Parts: structure tokens; C-alpha cells; sequence
């Protein structure tokens, strides 16, 4: 649990101390069509079916 | 000895299934039963109708309308109350208002409702109430 | 501009929420040049710069969520206007597939991909089938 | 899962004259070695276009099931598959999973500056919906059908 606050700071300057005290990593990845799986696709349950079809 | 506890509230949902268009229904809890509630009753009215029960006996319950059919379903939370060691021997025990108790499921009765097909008042528990007490010995 | 100034059950009680004409494909006005004077080739012509529209999207969920429902059919008869109709389309057909899972004496076995013969199905529209392998048995 | 647990020597045979004797008899507890993992094959059968009657047949290699009804349950598909000689008494589980929701769209046409309209879904028909209905007005009409509910 934490406080995120800004008055027109950059997002970097906003997140800096929050990520450092919490020990967390921002990660980003570009979605490339035809080679990546959809970025929000995940499996579930006893049979391993997708959470949302389509 | 010292004692600690965590309150977990009962949450129950009341659904006016079959989509009633006029009339009034009732809710039962331990057999104590509510003064009839309108098909379009405001959540604060539903709160007064459950607070009046002899087994609740106060402004201890709250309810919120989820607004899928008039105010329905209604989501009802017991103990959130918004629309000294030794005091037990003195008759001034500190526990007030029902909350952290495993409330037995309320049962609905359609009363005078009329409207769409297949009317019923349906009730479910979305979170079971608990208050586990931890007794820790000392000295 | 037609549309600006200067509860779910309410319809059944006459307290319907849809006030004020806007989002409708209004018929084009005409203007009469009577009682109007002082010029040449006088007329009151009109033109439309953006047609009015409202597409309602209907999404069937929870107890309606698994079903391949029939398409909504509209009846225009209670409307007043020059040439009415109601347009409806399926944007996403619903459904829930059969999941076939190879088990016990076929656990870990690379079975054949199934095919479904639909020649004896009746009614419907473009009736067909598809089989999607979620796991190769290995 | 049953596993083989191996304890394997890592002895120091050239101990310096004051190094820990415990390293001469050092053995390492290995992590625990599982049997061969099996992956169960899964296939999803979709039937499209809303058939209202008749039957379909499933082919498993060269063989075909007996006819299966358009309305069939997972247990009816399971019974139809277990009867096929490539499959034995517990070898197939069948179930339903993974909804796709219907999404449908409605538009009025013409200068309909007054009155009311009705929608129908199979045999059921709405109350009259105003020419200028909100999203809430049209939802209330659709929810007042007998098949549809207020959550749906």
C-alpha cells in the first residue's frame, strides 16, 4: 500500500520513489502482429481454457 | 490472557427475478419478516425495512442498489451501519450491532408483485460472515 | 442543429427517459418564398451537412451469454414519418464449443484431429463446423 | 507425484591441513526426479449458423459416430464418442467451455419524428419503444421479454 501523487510531474518523476521504496519494475513490450500472441491472452482452470474467448 | 478478532461481514444479494412492474414483496430472516417493500423501493427504504426486524433491532445493516431493474438487485451488507475489560459483569458489554456473524440466508416471498414472467424473490450470499477469535495466553 | 438547446424499468410506467429530438435521421426541410421580396431568382433552398444517426448496440451476457440467439426483428408500424424501416445486424454471433479432452488410456497420446459432418443438420443459415486443437497430446 | 531422490557425493579429497573435515564426506541431496509428464490432447468442436433440427456425425480417423442431435449435451457427445472403436470406457471427457456473447445492433431509418416501435426475439415481442428512446429505455423493453432477464 502506497501514495502516488503529482502536480504536473512527468510519469518518470512521479513513479521514481514509489518504484524504489516498493522494489518494483516497470516493463513494456511492443506488440508485433503475426509473431507475438495477443498481449492479454491467458489460460485458466482445470482444463486450461482461455479466460475470454476471441 | 489477551484476545484479538477480525470482523468479516455477511453480504447478501436480493434479486427481483422475472422483472416485476407493480406491487410489493417481503424478506424473512430467522422467521422475523419485513413490512412489505415496493418493487421500486429506494435502498434507504430497504435499509429501514431490515433495521426494524426484532433480530437486527437497529441501524446496523446497509444496502446498495445495483440498478439493473429500478434499484434491483439490492446488495445488503450487515454491520456497516449506513442506509473497558470487565464491563460484561456490569451489564455494559462493548459489542454493539450485528456484524462479523454468519447470518443465515434471508428468504424472499413475492407478496403482491406482478409484471413479467416467472416472478420470484431470489437471494444469494456473496461473502459468508466470520469472526474468528484468537485467545493468546500470557504471564 | 437537431439535438441541443438555444432507471431501466421507467418505460412501463410512462416515465420514459428519451427526451429531445436528436440522433434521428430527420427528413430534409422545405422553404416557401411567399411573403418574401426584393431580389432576383428568390428561393429558400436547404442542404444537409451531417445526417443524424443512432446505432443502438445490444450485448447479451450472463444467462443469455452462451447462446447463439436469433436476430432481433423490428416492426416499424407504430412510427409516424414519410418512409420508415428498422435495420438490425448481428455483429458477433454467440456460442459455447464442445471441449473434447483425451484421457486415461489416451492420456499423453497424439490422437487424430476430428472432423464434423454437418449434412443432416436442418434450419439455421450458413450452418457449418470448425475444430480447433488447444493441445497436441504428448 | 512419485520421484527418485538421489544423494550423491561431492567429496574434497585434497583437504588443506586445517580445512573443515566435513567437506571430505560431503554429499549433495538432489532435487527429486519425476516420471514422464503427459499432455492431454484437447480439441474444441464449434457448430455454427444456429441449426434448429437434425443431426451431425464426428469422424475419428477413419470411423464415424452414430448421428448426434443438434441440441446434444456433453454427455450425449461423450456417449457417441465412447461407442467408436478407437475410444474405450473412460478415454474421453466432454464439456462446454468459453462463451462468446451475442452482440447485435439496431438502427431506425426515415424521419421518424414521433410514435413507437417493437422488437422481437424468436416468438416474444417488446412493449412499444419510443422513437427517441434512450439506451435505458431500450434495455428496459428488451429486459421485459420472458426469455431475457435484467442481468442478461
Amino acid at each position: 500500500l502506497t501514495i502516488v501523487f503529482s502536480r504536473f510531474k512527468s510519469f518518470h518523476d512521479t513513479a521514481k520513489n514509489v518504484l524504489a521504496d516498493s522494489q518494483l519494475t516497470i516493463v513494456c513490450r511492443r506488440y508485433f502482429h503475426g509473431e507475438d500472441p495477443h498481449p492479454f491472452a491467458e489460460l485458466s482452470g482445470e482444463l486450461g481454457l482461455p479466460l475470454i474467448e476471441g | 490472557v489477551r484476545v484479538k478478532s477480525t470482523k468479516i461481514n455477511e453480504v447478501q444479494v436480493v434479486e427481483l427475478v422475472g422483472e416485476p412492474t407493480s406491487g410489493s414483496f417481503t424478506l424473512t430472516l430467522d422467521g422475523q419478516t419485513t413490512a412489505p417493500i415496493a418493487y421500486n423501493a429506494t435502498p434507504a427504504t430497504v435499509a429501514a425495512r431490515i433495521a426494524d426486524l426484532p433480530n437486527i433491532d437497529g441501524n446496523y445493516v446497509k444496502v446498495e442498489g445495483l440498478n439493473e431493474w429500478f434499484h434491483s438487485p439490492y446488495r445488503i451488507t450487515f454491520g456497516e451501519a449506513q442506509s473497558f475489560i470487565g464491563g460484561l459483569f456490569g451489564g455494559n458489554a462493548s459489542g454493539k450491532g450485528v456484524g462479523g456473524i454468519d447470518i443465515d440466508e434471508m428468504t424472499g416471498d413475492v407478496g403482491t408483485l406482478s409484471g413479467g414472467a416467472g416472478l420470484d424473490v431470489q437471494v444469494t450470499t456473496e461473502q459468508d460472515g466470520d469472526r474468528l477469535y484468537v485467545v493468546s495466553f500470557q504471564r | 442543429t437537431f439535438g441541443e438547446a438555444q432507471f431501466i424499468g421507467g418505460l412501463f410506467g410512462g416515465n420514459a427517459s428519451g427526451k429531445g429530438v436528436g440522433g434521428i435521421d430527420i427528413d430534409e426541410m422545405t422553404g416557401d418564398v411567399g411573403t418574401l421580396s426584393g431580389g432576383a431568382g428568390l428561393d429558400v433552398q436547404v442542404t444537409t451537412e451531417q445526417d443524424g444517426d443512432r446505432l443502438y448496440v445490444v450485448s447479451f451476457q450472463r444467462a443469455a451469454g452462451g447462446l447463439n440467439l436469433p436476430q432481433l426483428v423490428g416492426n416499424a408500424s407504430g412510427l409516424e414519418g414519410d418512409d420508415l424501416s428498422i435495420e438490425t445486424a448481428t455483429n458477433v454471433d454467440g456460442g459455447r464449443p464442445y471441449v473434447v479432452r483425451f484421457t486415461d488410456d489416451l492420456q499423453g497420446v497424439d490422437v487424430p484431429t476430428m472432423t464434423v459432418d454437418t449434412d443432416d443438420l436442418t434450419g439455421g443459415y450458413e450452418v457449418g463446423s470448425r475444430v480447433v486443437v488447444l493441445r497436441e497430446g504428448y | 507425484s512419485p520421484a527418485t531422490l538421489w544423494t550423491v557425493p561431492d567429496y574434497k579429497l585434497d583437504l588443506d591441513e586445517d580445512e573443515d573435515p566435513s567437506l571430505g564426506t560431503r554429499r549433495i541431496r538432489m532435487p527429486g526426479q519425476i516420471g514422464g509428464l503427459r499432455v492431454e490432447e484437447v480439441q474444441q468442436i464449434y457448430i455454427d449458423g444456429r441449426p434448429t433440427g437434425g443431426t451431425f456425425k464426428i469422424g475419428y480417423g477413419d470411423e464415424w459416430t452414430e448421428p448426434i442431435a443438434y441440441n446434444a449435451s456433453p454427455n450425449d457427445v461423450r456417449a457417441a464418442l465412447i461407442a467408436l472403436e478407437g475410444i474405450s470406457a473412460n478415454d474421453v471427457e466432454v464439456s462446454l467451455g468459453g462463451a462468446t456473447n451475442e452482440v447485435q445492433t439496431v438502427r431506425l431509418k426515415g424521419g421518424a419524428l414521433g410514435g413507437t416501435f417493437t422488437l422481437s426475439l424468436g416468438s416474444e415481442t417488446t412493449v412499444g419503444i419510443p422513437f427517441n428512446a434512450s439506451d435505458a429505455d431500450l434495455q428496459g423493453a428488451l429486459v421485459g421479454l420472458d426469455s431475457i432477464g435484467s442481468a442478461d
